[PDB]
């Protein structure tokens, strides 16, 4: 695989060294059995006690030496291939912060968990154990069978019968499970998706459908059907391989052809000593690749799947390369190919002016804020902050110049202080409190059990109108020259909405503000009201001018009073 | 293991008993298979090798019987492995909807998500991969050890002592890495939680410049995960080499004893050579146990998380069916009190709502007016007092009858990853297509079908993230209107809707065909138009109530509420 081999290229030299050292280790491990054959052959000859003991000691030391060298490789090779995962996982988290957010919405948090954590974990066998198991599974059976074939070819061929049978089981097991292993990561993502949706959308599951009718139960039963149909012949072949390559199976097969040769005048019993001691040793090494070839397939797919993400197009910062000004110049954007969401929008936001972006729901007013944030790149046109294109501005220079409220109270799992101080985590606790008071949420937070240190994860959340005020306080603390309020105070009552509106007007007197609102009664004081219908700006002007013009804004205003 | 056996289905315990017999039979045949070699080889190297034919016969018979048992023990081990898996995962899936909402703390949701995430094949083979080699290698090396007492007592006693030290070494390996594997699991679990947050709240993090690994919270989770990951290997591999080496030290030791007894004349040379060969059967079972320490701890961890979910506090319930099965029930509170942890939400809240009429709830944010709709729907339950649906206490209602008596439009509308029509159909999957279009048409979802390319097949993202804020709100409204329940709870269903769609939706909510008892929460006066009754809640208590016109004329807090 071009993408699979390209990912694991840095581990070329460590893996080649692992293969060579395993060749030496496997020969060191077979060495004491050859000495035991000589020691056993000396017992028949009745040699002196000292002669037998020297073969015993040099066999014990080689057992110790082989174990030291074997443990030196595995300890080294796991550290090398655990640092690779940390390097690889750091690359993914760096990659994901640069992709457009269309990537995140079409995959979700369940597939990103699969990528960063599960897929990088699936590489573990492919690098730590694949080459040691592949080299030991060929060095030792070939080394033994070459030794035993010189000893006696008759019993060597008999011992070779289970070798061929094991290869047949290994091949049919691998090809049959090949199709299922390809489908396995897909099911894990989908099952991971339902588990996230089932646990997150619990109020929906409880009231609508309940436990029985939930889609999680349906797909859970479907997944276990996949595992049963996958793991049934897989485990069925794995047990047969374990029986064929068991030490007792070789020892029986040796004696099936050994006893008739010893009983008849066709083999001296001394020539069985190599088989009884060496013939059974390589059963557990052949089994290493039988159980591994499935683990290589998951690793190679995971490497292919990881490298594909690392080759995704990014939000590249161009090399091309008034304060507080944002300009949209014939912007046009499409979330999907051939589905225009924004069409030829031209809009200039100047300092000290509050621009009010209104219109029908689903018109495109939130995606315009997304384009300004550069969560997505405009398909046409350009967006320029202070004369610098957002595509030329780096992430720091862009998000230090523009601050956002995103219509969703996306609170992080952390203290109340940290959710307010997400922009600048080293913000002083007094600065956090002043931001919270401006959002009219300091009084709420003081009443919580732990104050500003209280955790705001799932099951310890706030009310819907208060989790939004936390994000308003976050934006206030960030305090960028350009602010983009995507329907802040949607869930706020009139009293709190008016108070936070007064606070924001106090804060952003000499700043650019793009306020998005469906409550038009708070929009009447905007310097310019921009009406966005079907992604195109259909009319621009002040409140009185729009009412006099009598268009879509007049329709919305009349329908507002009901 | 005691937690493991109880998770089996009651019907499957017959296979559990059969599995134990074949597991004892398999070990007994394997030990007997090793015993039959000593007469065989000792006869083979003797002057009359023809005696080997008899002892070869019993070895082949025991060997074939060993293969038959081992294949069948795998089939029962496979069946028991998935019987536990399918039973536990179905029990967890059926248990979580009934578990109390307060149980889902950020840590508990992590274990519940991890416990659900253990559905893969690693836990499916908890019997075949882990128990069978473990039990086979706990009884067989001792079975060979006791069998050697009838050939040489010093060698047979050494074999039994070998099992003692080898298992003792395994215990020390587990005790050493138990602390490190506790930290490894927690830091590996926290990394999963932060990846979910990283990909779920990406918009908030990016605007906050909190996405680089050098400053992100997932970056710290990865760094902590790596440190605990390496620290586990440092305290784990020395455990495995000591066990693996001690296994080889024990084997060569006994092969040394067999030689040494031969030198002293206590053991014949043919019998000594037979014992040297057969003693590989002593280390064969212990070889499998060497690498199962990581598997044993992971399997122990998952079964603890599974049992944690099955120990979760199920919500209280009864078996009373709703009296007004068809008609509109009369919702009422009787000194209903409620509190999240320590903070008091409701204190002395008592109101009675007539059947079939529409009632509005208004008040400052944080008042507790989403909690009122939660208690009526049964998502929450009072600490004291009782909610009555037509004189029937909700706590005593059958949970099947409890959910069928309420439909809710949640404040933060959540949709599942799937087509637009699928999310509308979860309200009533048995509904006729005419009823689905009627609900979508009423909730103004037909506007989305006209605009969107796919119509009612647009693949919504996780939540409603592949739809606008008002598009997922109208899909939520259509979902609730489709459900035929005689109670409709509306929790700010017009927040993210323009004046054009808000006015139309408000008409649909208050003028749908069938009768219902409608409770409405909203922060916009146009969203509670022509409502029969109002409930103003400020401090968690209903300050005042009545008609809209009466309250406006009265000039109380309701009049000041919309003054601005
Ligand atoms: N899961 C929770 N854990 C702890 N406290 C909570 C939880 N949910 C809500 N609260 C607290 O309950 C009180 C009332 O919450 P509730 O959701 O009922 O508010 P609400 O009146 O509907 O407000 P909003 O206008 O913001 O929607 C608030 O103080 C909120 O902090
Ligand atoms: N991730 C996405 N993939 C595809 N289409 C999307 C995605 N996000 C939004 N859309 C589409 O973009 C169009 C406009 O969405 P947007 O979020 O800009 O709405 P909006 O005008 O802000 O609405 P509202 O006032 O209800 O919040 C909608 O038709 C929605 O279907
Ligand atoms: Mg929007
Ligand atoms: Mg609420």
């Amino acid at each position: 695989a071009e993408a699979g081999s390209r990912l694991l290229a840095p581990l070329k030299k460590p893996l080649i060294v692992s293969g060579v050292l395993q060749a030496l280790i496997t020969l060191i491990e077979l060495a004491p059995f050859v000495l035991l054959v000589e020691l056993a052959r000396l017992l028949l000859g009745g040699a002196e006690a000292e002669r037998l003991w020297t073969l015993g000691l040099t066999a014990v030391s080689l057992i110790g030496l082989g174990a030291v060298l074997a443990a030196a490789m595995t300890l080294w090779l796991h550290r090398v291939d655990a640092r690779f995962a940390h390097e690889l996982r750091g690359r993914l988290l760096t990659k994901l912060s640069r992709l457009p957010l269309g990537w995140f919405t079409r995959r979700g948090s369940a597939s990103t968990k699969q990528l960063v954590q599960d897929d990088t974990l699936a590489l573990h066998y492919l690098i730590t154990h694949a080459i040691p198991d592949a080299v030991a599974a060929v060095v030792a059976p070939v080394a033994v069978l070459v030794y035993l074939f010189v000893a006696d070819w008759r019993v060597a061929l008999v011992l070779f019968i289970p070798v061929l049978v094991y290869l047949v089981l290994m091949s049919v097991m691998t090809i049959q499970s090949g199709s299922k292993i390809a489908q396995a990561p897909r099911w894990a993502e989908r099952m991971g998706g339902e588990a996230g949706a089932f646990l997150e959308g619990q109020p929906v599951i409880r009231i609508f459908g309940g436990a029985a009718a939930s889609r999680f139960r349906r797909r859970l039963d479907d997944y276990i059907d996949f595992l049963v149909s996958w793991q049934r012949p897989f485990v069925g072949k794995k047990t047969l391989m374990d029986l064929v390559t068991r030490p007792a199976t070789f020892l029986w097969i040796i004696l099936v052809a050994g006893v008739p040769l010893v009983v008849t005048g066709r083999m001296d019993p001394v020539n069985l000593l190599p088989f009884l001691l060496l013939g059974t040793t390589f059963g557990a090494r052949l089994l290493g690749i039988g159980y591994g070839l499935s683990g290589i397939q998951t690793g190679m797919l995971a490497a292919r799947r990881i490298q594909t993400v690392l080759d995704e197009p990014e939000l590249v910062v161009r090399d091309r390369t008034r304060p507080g000004t944002v300009e949209l110049d014939r912007v046009s954007f499409e979330y999907r190919p051939g589905v225009p969401v924004i069409r030829d929008v031209t809009l200039t936001l100047r300092p000290g002016t509050v621009t009010a972006l209104v219109g029908p729901s689903g018109s495109g007013k939130s995606t315009l804020a997304a384009l300004v944030a550069r969560f997505h790149d405009v398909t046409q046109g350009a967006i320029r902050v202070d004369g610098r294109d957002i595509r030329t501005l780096t992430a720091d220079e862009l998000y230090r110049r523009v601050g956002f409220v995103l219509q969703d109270a996306q609170l992080v799992h952390g203290s109340v202080a940290e959710n307010i101080a997400l922009a600048e985590p080293d913000a002083g606790l007094e600065r956090i409190r002043t931001a919270a008071r401006d959002a009219q949420i300091h009084d709420r937070i003081t009443r919580m059990p732990d104050g500003y240190d209280s955790v705001l994860g799932a099951g310890s959340a706030l009310s819907g109108g208060e989790r939004q005020r936390v994000t308003i306080a976050r934006a206030i603390l960030a305090d960028t020259p350009v602010l983009v309020l995507d329907q802040a105070t949607a869930f706020a009552d009139p009293e709190s909405e008016y108070l936070v509106q007064q606070a924001i007007n106090r804060l952003t007197r000499d700043r650019t503000v793009l306020v998005i609102a469906h409550r038009l009664h708070t929009i009447t004081h905007a310097d310019q009201i921009v009406v966005l219908d079907d992604g195109r700006i259909v009319e621009v002007g002040t409140h009185d001018e729009l009412l006099a013009a009598g268009g879509r804004y007049r329709g919305l205003w009349d329908s507002g009073r009901y | 293991i005691r937690t493991l056996l109880r998770l089996v289905p009651a019907e499957k315990r017959g296979a559990v008993a059969g599995y134990a017999v074949l597991t004892l039979l398999s070990v007994l045949l394997r030990a007997v298979g090793a015993v039959l070699l000593i007469p065989l080889l000792a006869a083979l190297f003797s002057d009359t090798p023809s005696d080997a034919w008899l002892w070869l016969g019993w070895l082949t018979a025991v060997t074939l019987a060993g293969w038959v048992t081992d294949t069948n023990t795998a089939r029962l081990g496979f069946d028991l492995g998935f019987a536990v898996l399918s039973r536990t995962q179905h029990d967890m899936a059926d248990r979580l909807p009934n578990v109390a909402m307060s149980w889902f703390t950020p840590d508990n949701t992590a274990t519940a998500r991890q416990a659900i995430a253990a559905t893969g094949p690693e836990l499916a083979g908890l019997v075949v991969n882990l128990l069978t080699p473990l039990i086979g290698a706990a009884l067989l090396p001792a079975a060979i050890g006791v069998a050697l007492l009838f050939v040489s007592v010093p060698l047979g006693l050494a074999a039994l002592a070998g099992v003692a030290v080898l298992f003792g070494a395994l215990a020390l390996s587990g005790r050493l890495s138990r602390a490190a594997d506790k930290v490894a699991g927690e830091t590996n679990s926290a990394f999963t939680e932060r990846i979910i947050e990283f990909a779920r709240t990406q918009q908030a993090l990016r605007a906050a410049r909190r996405v680089e690994p050098a400053r992100s919270q997932v970056g710290s989770a990865l760094a902590a995960q790596h440190g605990a990951g390496l620290r586990l290997l440092t305290m784990q591999i020395p455990g495995q080499v000591l066990f693996s080496l001690a296994g080889q030290v024990a084997l060569i030791g006994f092969r040394g004893m067999a030689v040494w007894l031969t030198v002293r004349g206590q053991l014949g040379v043919p019998e000594a050579i037979a014992l040297i060969v057969v003693l590989v059967r002593y280390l064969e079972p212990f070889a499998a146990i060497a690498d199962l320490a990581p598997a044993l701890e992971t399997t122990r961890a998952t079964l603890n998380r599974i049992q944690a979910v099955l120990d979760a506090p199920t919500l209280p319930a009864g078996r009373r069916r709703l009296d007004r099965t068809g008609a509109a029930p009369s919702i009422e509170f009787d000194d209903v009190r409620f509190s999240y942890g320590d903070e008091v939400v409701l204190d002395g809240v008592s109101f009675t709502l007539r059947p079939g009429n529409t009632t509005a709830i208004v008040g400052p944010s944080g008042s507790g007016k989403t909690t009122i709709l939660s208690l009526i729907a049964g998502l929450q339950q009072p600490a004291s007092g009782r909610v009555l649906l037509d004189g029937v206490d909700v706590t005593t209602l059958d949970p099947e009858a409890r959910r069928a008596a309420v439909s809710v439009v949640f404040q933060h509308p959540y949709l599942f990853d799937g087509t637009l029509r699928d999310n509308v159909l979860v309200g009533d999957p048995e509904a006729d297509p005419d009823d689905v279009t009627a609900a979508m048409r009423l909730a103004r979802v037909d506007e989305l079908l006209d605009r969107l390319p796919d119509g009612d097949a647009t693949v919504v993202g996780e939540g409603g993230t592949a739809l606008s804020g008002g598009e997922r709100q109208r899909v939520s409204i259509a979902r609730a209107l489709l459900k035929p329940a005689p109670v409709l709870l509306v929790d700010q269903a017009t927040s993210a809707l323009d004046n054009a769609n808000e006015a139309a939706v408000v008409d649909a909510l208050t003028a749908d065909p069938r009768p219902r008892t409608r409770v409405i929460v909203a922060h916009r006066l146009a969203s509670i138009r022509h409502a029969d009754r109002v409930l103003f809640v400020e401090a968690g208590r209903v300050v005042e109530d009545g008609a809209i016109d009466e309250l406006l004329a009265a000039g109380g807090r309701f009049a000041q509420f919309w003054a601005q």
